[PDB]
Formats: C-alpha cells, structure tokens, sequence
C-alpha cells in the first residue's frame, strides 16, 4: 500500500533552489549517501 | 515577447508563493569568456540572407523541374496543373523563408542554454536586460507575496547581469484597483501596455 | 536531404571561419574559445536540421490549405484517412450529442 510515495523534500535544498532554477542544464544525480535523486552543486552551473 | 508559467516546488502550503517563475531567467554561465555569435544580430542577419539565397536557388530549381514536368504532361490541362503547382511552390518557398526567420529572428535562443528565455525574448528585438525598465508586480499587499516577488525579480536581474544601479521600476496596480482573483494579470497587462 | 546537404556545407563554412578566428585570436585562451564556439556551432547545426525536419516531416501541411489538419496529422506517418480505423465517440447517451 505504498504505490503513492509522498516526497518529503524537493530534489534541491532551499539554498540550491535558486541555482537549480537559474541553471537550465542542472540535472539530478543519485546521492551516494541518501540514495535518492537530488540536485548537486558540482553539477549546477558546471562546464561538464 | 515572452509568456511563461511555472510551479514552485514540493511543500504542504497551497497559497504560499515561490520562485518557480525564476526559471524564465535560467541561463548557463560555465563558459562565458566570449560572447555568443548567436546573440549578435548581424550574425543572425548574415545567416538569414544566406538561407534566403539557398531558398531562391531551391525555388528556381523546383521551377525548372516543374517546367520539365509541364513539358512532359499533355498541353490540354496544362494551365490547371501549372496553377496548382505554382501555388504549391509559392507556399513551400514562403514556408521555408518563414522557417529561416523563425530560426534566426524569433527562436534563435530556444536551444541555447546560455541565452535565458527572458534575455532571448528581449534580444529578438535588439533589447538588452537593461531595457526592461518596468515590472508590473503582482503586488498583493501581503507579506510573503511581496517579499517573494521582489526576491524573484532581483534574482532575475542579478542572474541576467542587469547593470548595477538600474533597478526595474516596480508598478503595483492593486493599491488602486485591488486584487481580483484572476483578472489581476489582465489588469496589470493593460496597465503595462 | 537537400537541406541536409546545405546544412553540412554551412557547418563546414562556419567551421573554417571559426578556424580563421582562432588563428587570429591569441593562443593563450584558444581552448576555451574553441570549446564555446564548437558547442555553439553544434547547437546551430542541430537547430537547423531540426528546422528542416519540422519543415518537411512534421509541419509540412500547416500552411497548405489543400491538406486538412486530420489528413496531415495522419500523413506525417504515412497514414491515409482510411487508416483512421476507430473513433472514440464522446458517446454521452443523449439525443443531441
């Protein structure tokens, strides 16, 4: 009875929310610790 | 020049504002050591004229092809065939020209990540970020909405690199008219015009 | 395919132009300039190819009054009107509808 999994947190933190919004090429990556897909600073506004 | 909508993020408060519309100023600045040739209008006009040359070459090629087809076909119904194919070739040529104009004058920035939707919408007409002189704020006279909207506008200007000491002049219509729950943007658009 | 040929000719012309610009510019920051302009030219080429595909595969009938929206939407994939085999009627079970 968990087909619907409510998300507690957005894929970006509050501090990185604006950076994710302002970067069109920002993509979520799988976090090594949490294991969820989240936005990461090294992927935000990066040349790669 | 631009019209966009957005959602904020995940949360449990429906009426709480958010920076979701900030994506309209989304731009990539990992490598901005040199200016885009695409943001230069002379470059885009050069590409447009080259495409126009190619289009007229294509049109004359298709015209001589249609001439050969008209030579082949019997002369009895030649007039109707020629008129149909001339309307067809004219429509094709105009569609190609409009496509080139879309590519280099209107939608030159829709694929460029270093040109934000806001900057590109301005740049279609040669306007820079500094030319966005006025901002019709939602301006509801609530705390969260006014702070959030000011912060959103400020982040847009900061990210788009608006000149320092060139604040957008914020127009707040609802002080006079009040807040209609959906006529609001229309009233502000009337005021903006 | 004719548009693709024109696009690749345009791309090589812009590439030799960028090569001349890179020769002119000092070699100190040449790598960053070249990478920026290469990504720019790739995006331009992709946009032009996509525009040609839009012109001739997707949106070929939007300007043609002799092609209807239905027939054109079918014909984008080679389907004729006869290929529209099923119609999901609103079917509300009223007389007028």
């Amino acid at each position: 009875n968990k087909l619907f999994v409510s998300k507690e947190h957005a894929p970006y933190t509050d501090e990185l929310e604006e950076d994710v919004y302002l970067d069109p090429l920002a993509r979520v990556s799988k976090d090594k610790k949490s294991g969820s897909l989240t936005f990461n600073s090294k992927n935000i506004q990066s040349k790669d | 020049a631009m019209a966009a909508t957005a959602t904020d993020k995940i949360g449990r408060s429906v009426p709480a504002p958010g920076k979701g519309i900030l994506t309209t100023a989304r731009e990539h600045h990992s490598s901005v050591k040199y200016a885009s040739p695409n943001l230069n209008m002379k470059y885009r006009k050069r590409q447009l004229v080259t495409r126009e040359a190619q289009i007229k070459d294509w049109v004359e090629n298709e015209l001589e092809a249609l001439k050969l087809e008209a030579e082949e076909i019997p002369s009895e119904d030649q007039n109707e065939f020629l008129l149909e194919r001339t309307r067809e070739i004219h429509n094709e040529a105009e569609s190609q020209l409009r496509a080139a104009q879309q590519q280099w004058g209107n939608d030159f920035y829709k694929r460029d990540p270093r040109i934000a939707p806001l900057r590109g919408a301005l740049a279609t007409y040669g306007l820079t970020i500094d030319d966005l002189g006025v901002a019709s704020f939602h301006g509801t006279s609530t705390k969260a909405n006014d702070k959030n909207e000011s912060a959103t506008i400020n982040e847009m200007m900061k990210h788009l690199g608006r000149s320092e000491g060139n604040p957008v002049i914020g127009v707040f219509q609802k002080f006079l008219t009040g807040h209609p729950k959906g006529a609001a943007g229309a009233w502000m658009m009337n005021g903006a015009l």
